[PDB]
RNA sequence: GUAGGGGAGCGUUCAGUCCGCGGAGAAGCCAUACCGGAAGGAGUGGUGGAGCCGACUGAAGUGCGGAUGCCGGCAUGAGUAACGAUAAAAGAAGUGAGAAUCUUCUUCGCCGUAAGGACAAGGGUUCCUGGGGAAGGGUCGUCCGCCCAGGGAAAGUCGGGACCUAAGGUGAGGCCGAACGGCGCAGCCGAUGGACAGCAGGUCAAGAUUCCUGCACCGAUCAUGUGGAGUGAUGGAGGG
RNA sequence: CGAGCUGGAGAUACGCUUUGACUCGGGGAUGUCCGAAUGGGGAAACCCACCUCGUAAGAGGUAUCCGCAAGGAUGGGAACUCAGGGAACUGAAACAUCUCAGUACCUGAAGGAGAAGAAAGAGAAUUCGAUUCCGUUAGUAGCGGCGAGCGAACCCGGAUCAGCCCAAUCAAGCCGAAGUGGCUGGAAAGCUACACCUCAGAAGGUGAGAGUCCUGUAGGCGAACGAGAGGUCGUUGUUCGUGAAACGAUGACUGAAUCCGCGCGGACCACCGCGCAAGGCUAAAUACUCCCAGUGACCGAUAGCGCAUAGUACCGUGAGGGAAAGGUGAAAAGAACCCCGGGAGGGGAGUGAAAGAGAACCUGAAACCGUGGACUUACAAGCAGUCAUGGCACCUUAUGCG
């Protein structure tokens, strides 16, 4: 049957793009608290 | 439904079950002519020989 | 500048081929445009050329022990000249 | 060479000497890539070479308006 | 960890000057320096020497090979040595010239 | 003698001090019929290859069989179930260290509005060539969508952009709100739509309305001629 | 500094360096694209422009807010600071005031600190004199469904001291004492015989444990650059829960005196005392610890950070979650060459002190899987032990108590 995940390019960058998260207050304190965390993968645009 | 068993099967009773697994070793038949050995009622596979000479070489 | 932008040139049956019939082929930066690419092999070799065509190029992603990495995006530029003008330092190759 | 050979000379002789190192530089890539290019360290030479120059030019033309 | 930091990356002898083997299986032979690597501490001294196999490798020669080559040291089995006395010994920094710093025993100097 | 109270001790790390061992071999590990009232403790021998015992004193992350406890390794079930559509296989030949499984030939069988072909989304080198065979393949593999290397993708005309607007998202000014912020006209972003110039063939081992051949088309800039007075926007109308 | 160097990387080749390399210290030049991003757009790291110079190559500029300008701002920063907003579980052995608690969390602004500060004060001696912090007063005085529970301040002793103006030496580095012989051992530091320096016996490295072998320590030297008002309603703050409720604090309404005047002293009045609101800045003691250094009756591979490094692999659309990981040898001398095998693996040889260290490399327990040997078992009812005896076997705490 149909799955949850149904890739789509324009979705993931528009939905949790590094963009998107700087158009935000607690999208920016994402960034900064991956940036802390160590991440390699700040953000799906980093994929 | 859904059989398990009851308890662990102890070393020596799974082996006592095992006592029936030898393997049944060839009984083997020097070729009356090249020398190896062979089945009975089979074709000697060295030369190949099963009276005059049927597989090849 | 000029010198720059031809990274390298390409070497594979294809290409020579190509040279054979006065068809260069040339590994160049990533971000070059077809006219800069254009004029640079005119300034490099002083020839006239009447068509250019290019690919980028995804460089292969391989694995060395543990890690696993990609190589250098490339760019091929494929041009072909008027008058059968040929290139020497290309050419005897 | 380094310090000396280079402000001796005009910055219309730098645009040069830059040009013709570049123009060596990608010579030896082509061998390179097509084989062998027994002599490896003179790639890296010139490329110094040229950031000798740039260097030169640079520091003369803010010490000519110091 | 590397083998210099204990001793600040520093040789205690220069390359081409002559050494006593202090301490080991080689003590006393004496040598010319022919290679010594500060941060690793380590020393060529034509005395050590030992008997190295190429295996398989075509060239050099399809064959395998064997080799005679010597084996480097640690600094700390190593000393300068003293014309006079002729053996192991310490050394001191004194002047000379004109701009020289220089090698003394107990009776200079090397 | 259970809960519980009391008493004397055993062993463990670390710490101070004393004694003192140790390459003619420490701790740890292994065997053992000896010792002590018990925790426990020594003797000898085997292992090991660089640290450590005894005594007194001090401080604890200090003693395990349980907690459907936690991490880890290995057992049982057991050579058991299963090997993933009942569309189906046979021989020859080749290869190879090894073949029911790979390659070729001849047939056989199964799909045929599909189980054939072409796009999109997605994937990302999986394509082609040459090699490889540990693991991945529910067997086997000499094979592969696996592993290694090198090649391969070409656009004025196809799709997107340098054009357009829809929902929606934005949005100087402007309207509200403890803060971060919520709205919001024009403008702007936004294809799933409007607009818009190239067809027929050929061929790499791997590209093709891109490359090559054959003949068209489009805008733009300039030159020569036809010029011989109009050009017509950021607003109007038609139209789309 | 003075001989090596060519990064972890250990790998071949090219080569650089006493005309001073490499490394260390100190300044500059260059510094693509994204990110406050700031030319415009945008699904970050990509697409599209305009202007001035320029021969082109190229260079520079093109955001918003304060300002005339100059110049300032935006963003980031683990904790620490202040401010706007502000939980519940829970405790009250139920719960609603109360408590958790002005804690968590959210937002803001800022610094290396910050806050606070120069008495319309605390207070009761007609005493003290800016603030913060520590001790103490003190679980006192008080608060409280007067239940649970909450809880000051003054004094005294310390840390650090400060009050002014306006409106009519450390950061590279260099120098730096003193031992040899024999013995064990693969190897000397250990043993042993005599010997020396110590302002230096802190420490690490050296084939095992080194004051006197190396790096160092005590001590000395050391740079061009480098661094030092009142009121009423509604509420609330401190011990302050409507209590007799003073005082501050504002949201609403309202609104006086200026020196014989004004504000306080816990309703309220007189008296007696302390005080000059409505105007601003202020270092020092204090907090914290991303980073740096020293130390440890802290840990040494399930411990210690989640990591002997990784926020990786891996899981998740995302927010987010999140591992295991260590050890040849003194030194690679990393096993030429021979044997079986396609290989894998192994047996030799050779190296090594040891391959009883061979790269699935320190020790290598237990579970668990096997080979071999002793005594044993195919008429047997069993928590598997325990006692007694007989048989066989064996003799290193062992010919007996076995
Ligand atoms: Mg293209
Ligand atoms: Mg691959
Ligand atoms: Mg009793
Ligand atoms: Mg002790
Ligand atoms: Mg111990
Ligand atoms: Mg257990
Ligand atoms: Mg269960
Ligand atoms: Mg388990
Ligand atoms: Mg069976
Ligand atoms: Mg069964
Ligand atoms: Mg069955
Ligand atoms: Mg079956
Ligand atoms: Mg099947
Ligand atoms: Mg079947
Ligand atoms: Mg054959
Ligand atoms: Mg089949
Ligand atoms: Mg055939
Ligand atoms: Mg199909
Ligand atoms: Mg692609
Ligand atoms: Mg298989
Ligand atoms: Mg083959
Ligand atoms: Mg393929
Ligand atoms: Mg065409
Ligand atoms: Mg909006
Ligand atoms: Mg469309
Ligand atoms: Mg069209
Ligand atoms: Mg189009
Ligand atoms: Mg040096
Ligand atoms: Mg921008
Ligand atoms: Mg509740
Ligand atoms: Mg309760
Ligand atoms: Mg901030
Ligand atoms: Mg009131
Ligand atoms: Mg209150
Ligand atoms: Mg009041
Ligand atoms: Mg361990
Ligand atoms: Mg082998
Ligand atoms: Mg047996
Ligand atoms: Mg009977
Ligand atoms: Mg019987």
């Amino acid at each position: 049957m149909k799955r949850t995940y149904q890739p789509n390019n324009r979705k993931r960058a528009k939905t949790h793009g590094f963009r998107a998260r700087m158009k935000t207050k607690s999208g920016r304190n994402i960034l900064a608290r991956r940036r802390a965390k160590g991440r390699h993968q700040l953000t799906v645009s980093d994929e | 439904k859904h059989p398990v068993p009851k308890k662990k099967t102890s070393k020596s009773k799974r082996d006592m079950r095992r006592s029936h697994h030898a393997l049944t070793a060839p009984n083997l038949t020097e070729c009356p002519q090249c020398h190896g050995k062979k089945l009975s009622h089979h074709i000697c596979p060295n030369c190949g020989y099963y009276d005059g000479r049927q597989v090849l070489a | 500048s000029h010198y720059d932008i031809l990274q390298a040139p390409v070497i594979s049956e294809k290409a020579y081929s190509a040279m054979e019939r006065g068809v260069y082929s040339f590994w160049v930066s990533p971000k070059a445009t077809k006219t800069e690419i254009k004029d640079a092999i005119q300034q490099a070799f002083g020839v006239r050329v009447i068509g250019i065509s290019t690919m980028n190029v995804p460089g292969k992603r391989k694995r060395v022990g543990r890690f696993i990495g990609q190589r250098n995006d490339r760019k091929k530029a494929i041009v072909r000249l008027a008058e059968g003008q040929s290139i020497e330092a290309l050419a005897g190759q | 060479m380094k310090p000396s050979e280079m402000r001796n000379l005009q910055a219309t002789d730098f645009a040069k000497e830059i040009d013709a190192r570049k123009k060596e530089l990608m010579e030896l890539r082509f061998q390179a890539a097509a084989g062998q290019l027994a002599q490896p360290h003179r790639v890296r030479q010139l490329r110094r070479e040229v950031a000798q120059l740039n260097t030169v030019k640079a520091e003369l033309a803010r010490k000519g308006e110091q | 960890p590397s083998a210099g930091s204990h001793h600040n990356d520093k040789l205690h002898f220069k390359k081409g000057d002559t050494v006593i083997v202090l301490s080991g299986k080689h003590k006393g032979q004496t040598g010319k320096v022919l290679l010594a690597l500060p941060r690793d501490q380590k020393v060529v001294v034509e005395g050590v020497n030992v008997i190295t196999k190429n295996v398989k490798p075509s060239m050099t020669n399809p064959q395998g090979g064997q080799e005679q080559r010597e084996l480097a040291l640690h600094a700390s089995k190593v000393a300068l040595v003293d014309p006079e006395t002729g053996k192991a010994t310490r050394v001191r920094k004194q002047i000379v010239d004109g701009k020289k710093v220089r090698v003394a025993v107990a009776s200079g100097k090397t």
